[PDB]
């Protein structure tokens, strides 16, 4: 997936690994090698008008 | 609650090693300390030796030191004791005594030290 | 699979009310066929 990366506030349980939002997309995910939890946004977007 | 069943009786002419045996029912021997007592007519009753729970495990009188050894089967559950080199004055009744080896829950448990269930003798004489 | 909670319950009703969610513990690759079951108890020796 695309997207950026960063620090959560989000209290993972400890069999918890991915995360999901309202809409049941990948929203958080937890890296197997360092176990901390990494916010899953999608990069920046909008429309054009001209 | 322990019953003791016994051996036979026998005679033996001196200079070998005999074989006294107890069988145990109910509770098995690692539960259980075991000892032993000769009996001689005119007599009252001594005791050969038996097992320690605590400092030590297996230890004997002093007047019979390195002459009876005692083993113990948990597989036959079975108390077997031997001793050689048989005396006239040995013409006695054998006694397995046994008692708990601890007393109590295991969150708090006390030691146990007696002789509690006596087990039929056996009659050993040494003659001719 | 085994799913397990431990909660501390003020004395009365053994099932309280209210929600405790249970946290997936173990999952176990097991497969055999289970249609029975029996539940294990500890037994002290007497002693006495
Ligand atoms: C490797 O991954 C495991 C989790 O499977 C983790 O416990 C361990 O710390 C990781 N190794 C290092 C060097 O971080």
């Amino acid at each position: 997936g695309t997207g950026v990366l960063t620090e959560s506030n989000k209290k993972f349980l400890p069999f918890q690994q991915f995360g999901r939002d309202i809409a049941d997309t990948t929203d958080a995910v937890r890296d197997p090698q360092t176990l901390e939890i990494l916010d899953i946004t999608p990069c920046s977007f909008g429309g054009v008008s001209v | 609650e322990v019953q003791l069943v016994e051996s036979g009786a026998e005679v033996k002419k001196p200079g070998a090693s005999v074989k006294v045996s107890c069988k145990v029912s109910g509770y098995t021997l690692t539960e259980l300390s075991m000892h032993w007592v000769r009996q001689a007519p005119g007599k009252g009753l001594e005791w050969m030796g038996g097992f320690d729970p605590e400092d030590g495990e297996t230890m004997y009188a002093q007047k019979f030191q390195g002459r009876v050894t005692m083993t113990e089967d948990t597989s036959t559950d079975t108390a077997y004791m031997e001793l050689s080199s048989l005396r006239s004055e040995d013409t006695a009744v054998y006694y397995c005594a046994t008692s708990t080896a601890v007393a109590g829950t295991p969150d708090l448990f006390d030691y146990y030290y007696g002789m509690d269930v006596w087990g039929q003798g056996t009659t050993v004489t040494v003659s001719s | 699979k085994i799913y397990s909670k431990h909660t501390p319950i003020n004395l009365g009703r053994d099932l309280p009310q209210g929600f405790s969610a249970l946290e997936p513990l173990v999952d176990l690759p097991i497969g055999i066929n289970i249609t029975r079951f029996q539940t294990l108890l500890a037994l002290h020796r007497s002693y006495l």
